[PDB]
This record gives C-alpha cells, structure tokens and sequence, in this order.
C-alpha cells in the first residue's frame, strides 16, 4: 500500500510494511530507529569482564580479552598448567598468560629438566 | 564501514641510509611503510592487528617529504567493522625492499629500517592530530584522525542520514545526522507539509505545502467557517 508510493524508507536494507493509514520498518538485525538509521550498541550491557574491550559490531558484540583470558565474556582464566608442562616433578604455577615451573633442588631451566 | 581511520605520512628522514641490523641500504633505502592498527594495550604487545593493517608502495629513498594523493594513496585509509572504541594502538614500520614496488610486502628480500609504537585517545572529528618521532638514526612526521564514512554522522558515526526529496521526506543532512527540512516542510523526517498560514488546526489540513483543505462541515479560505 504505502510502501508502493516511494523509494524504500527503511535504511540499511530494512523491510517496509504498510500499517493502516501509515507505515513501519522491519529492520535487519543490529539496526533500530523508525527507519532503521541507528546502529544498535550491543556493548551497552557491558558484557566484557576482566578489563576486556567490547567492540560494538553489526548485530553482535565481541569481547577482546586481556592476554591470558578466554571465553565469550573473557570470564575464564586460561589454565597454562593444563598440559602438565613441568618436568622432573617440578611444580607448575598457573599465572596470567603464563606458567611458572618451580624446580626441586638441583634442577633448573624453564621446565625444570636439567642436571 | 561507518568510520575510517585516516593516517597521513608527512616526512621521513634516514640520512645515512641504514638498516635496523646496522647494514647500509644499498644503494639507498627504498622505503615503504607497514601500518598495524589495534585496540589499546599497555602490556607488551601480543597478537595480530585487530583493527586492521595496510602496506604502502615505496614512497621514497632515504630522506623524503611525503605528499598527498587523493586518488600509493595518502592519507591511508582503514575502514572499520565496528563503532570506534575511543582508544587505540598504532604501530608504524619503515622497511627497505630490494625488489620492485608492486606489493613490496610480498617481496622476499625485505629488511626493517625502524618502527614506532603509539597508543592513546582519539575522538571522531575532522581535526588532524599531529605527531613526530625523532631518534638518532631516523625521523618520522605524521598525522591522523577518525572520520565518518559518507552518509554516517554523530560522535560515534552511528547515525545514518541520506537526503530525500520525495513522498517520504524533503530534507538535507545536518552535521549531526538530523534532517534539515527544505522550505515548507516539518516533522522529524520532514514529511509534514506546512499548511497555508492561518489554516484551522483542527478543521483544515494540507497534503501539499502552502495549501489549506477543509475537513467535512467547513468552508472559507482557512476552513474556519462552519457549514
Ligand atoms: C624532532 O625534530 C624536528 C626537526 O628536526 C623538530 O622540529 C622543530 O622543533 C623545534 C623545537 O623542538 C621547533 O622550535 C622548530 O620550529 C621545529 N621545526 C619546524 C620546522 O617546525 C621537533 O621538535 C623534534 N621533536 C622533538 C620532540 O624534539
Ligand atoms: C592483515 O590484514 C589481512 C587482511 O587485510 C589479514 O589477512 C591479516 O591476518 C592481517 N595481519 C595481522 C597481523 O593482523
Ligand atoms: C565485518 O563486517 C561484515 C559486514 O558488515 C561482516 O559480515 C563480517 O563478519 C565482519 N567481520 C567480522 C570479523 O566480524
Ligand atoms: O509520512 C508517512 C507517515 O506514515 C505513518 C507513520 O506512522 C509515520 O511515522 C509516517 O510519518
Ligand atoms: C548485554 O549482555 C547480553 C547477555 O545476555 C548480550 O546478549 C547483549 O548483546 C549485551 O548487550
Ligand atoms: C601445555 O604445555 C604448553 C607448553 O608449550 C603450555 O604453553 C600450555 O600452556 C600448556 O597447556
Ligand atoms: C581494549 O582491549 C582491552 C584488552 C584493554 O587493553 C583495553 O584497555 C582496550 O580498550
Ligand atoms: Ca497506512
Ligand atoms: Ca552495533
Ligand atoms: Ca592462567
């Protein structure tokens, strides 16, 4: 009906739908406003933890993690000792984007594997 | 992309034509640049160019002034997949290539000359922020900014305005992205005609500017006379 009168009033490839005696836009995901002219800020809810950075993207957000963190919300501290890296029964200590091996006496090296 | 990071290279000095490894460029340092843009990080640099990267052809040999080329372009353009965070990290590398200047980045013999690393806050705007980096071997002079793409507006480039002169609107675009109504129109999208002066607010109306039409039961030029 009314969508027929002119060039698509809905920005960003939105979908015009006639309503009685006027009209409305069905916007593609990530866009808002009556004529879809506004880029929705998906980072408003502050989903990103541990000093991560939230990138507002089109229809979705992305969290860029500080080094050593992972997961959708950067809510997971990566376990650098999961693979059991330390040799000669050294003690792995999980740190921030790091792992420290504490050697028993007489052993040295990063993985505590020496004379 | 709704916004663009623009970087203008202005001057580079390498008077003794040396490489990072201490060897002299032979015969001269045929210099091209590599740009790595990413999110702000204070810790020692980790990982890829998250905001994008670009390389230039060779712009000069040893010391040279770099001039703009609207259409080897300068300023360089990095179009962004996201709303501008407000902070950033920028890494600029100066390189020497012994090969031909077409995509020097793909050439096998390349050697680094020097590089700089900056980080900070930047607001979207047309003003160029200017910087210099001096060291004993080389000097780099440049400036940068973040501006909206065509038809994007606002402090975060999140508002789109495209001018119309048809049934849905009659407007131009203001700097903030709000429509600026052509004469005789009103409303947010400038789709409301301004009826003839004194046309009765309740009893009269217009579909065209400077007109007065009467609703049922009314008459006169201003539609204010009952029956
Ligand atoms: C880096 O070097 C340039 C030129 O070698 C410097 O530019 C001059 O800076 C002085 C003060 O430092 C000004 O009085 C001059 O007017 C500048 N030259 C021109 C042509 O404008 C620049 O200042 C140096 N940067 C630093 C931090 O010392
Ligand atoms: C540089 O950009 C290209 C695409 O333009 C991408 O494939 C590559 O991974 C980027 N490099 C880094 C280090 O981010
Ligand atoms: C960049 O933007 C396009 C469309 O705007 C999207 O399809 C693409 O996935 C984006 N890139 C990333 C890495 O999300
Ligand atoms: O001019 C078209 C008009 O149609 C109807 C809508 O609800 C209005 O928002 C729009 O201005
Ligand atoms: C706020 O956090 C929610 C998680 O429920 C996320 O889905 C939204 O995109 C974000 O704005
Ligand atoms: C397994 O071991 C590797 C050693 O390279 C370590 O880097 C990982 O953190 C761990 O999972
Ligand atoms: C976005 O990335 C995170 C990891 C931090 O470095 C922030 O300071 C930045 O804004
Ligand atoms: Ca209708
Ligand atoms: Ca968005
Ligand atoms: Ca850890």
């Amino acid at each position: 009906d009314e969508c027929a009168l002119g060039a698509n009033p809905c920005e960003h490839a939105g979908k015009c739908l006639n309503t009685l005696g006027s009209f409305e836009c069905q916007c593609l995901q990530g866009y808002t406003g009556p004529r879809c002219e506004i880029d929705v800020n998906e980072c408003i809810s502050n989903p990103c933890q541990n000093d991560a950075t939230c990138l507002d993207q089109i229809g979705e957000f992305q969290c860029i993690c500080m080094p050593g963190y992972e997961g959708v919300y950067c809510e997971i501290n990566t376990d650098e000792c999961a693979s059991s890296p330390c040799l000669h029964n050294g003690r792995c200590v999980d740190k921030i984007n790091e792992f420290l091996c504490q050697c028993p006496k007489g052993f040295s090296g990063h993985l505590c594997q020496s004379g | 992309s709704s916004s663009i990071f623009q970087l203008r290279l202005q001057e580079f000095a390498n008077e003794r034509g040396m490489l990072a490894n201490g060897r002299p460029c032979e015969p001269g340092c045929r210099t091209f640049f590599r740009i790595c843009l990413k999110h702000y990080q204070a810790t020692f640099s980790e990982g890829p160019c998250t905001f994008g990267n670009v390389s230039t052809p060779v712009l000069g040999t040893n010391s040279f002034v770099i001039r703009d080329k609207n259409s080897g372009r300068n300023p360089l353009q990095l179009p962004l997949n996201f709303t501008w965070p407000g902070t950033f990290s920028l890494n600029i590398q100066a390189w020497h290539t012994p090969g031909d200047d077409l995509r020097p980045e793909t050439s096998p013999g390349n050697s680094l000359i020097s590089q700089i690393i900056i980080q900070g806050s930047l607001a979207v705007g047309k003003n160029w922020k200017s910087d210099e980096q001096n060291n004993t071997l080389t000097r780099l002079r440049y400036s940068y900014r973040v501006v909206c793409s065509d038809n994007y507006y606002g402090d975060s480039c999140s508002r789109l305005c495209k001018k119309r002169d048809d049934h849905f609107g009659h407007y131009e675009c203001q700097p903030d992205g709000s429509p600026s109504c052509l004469p005789g129109w009103t409303g947010k999208y400038c789709d409301q005609p301004i009826c003839l002066s004194g046309c009765h607010e309740q009893n009269g109306y217009c579909s065209k500017p400077d007109e007065c039409n009467c609703r049922p039961g009314w008459q006169g030029p201003l539609c204010n006379e009952a029956a």
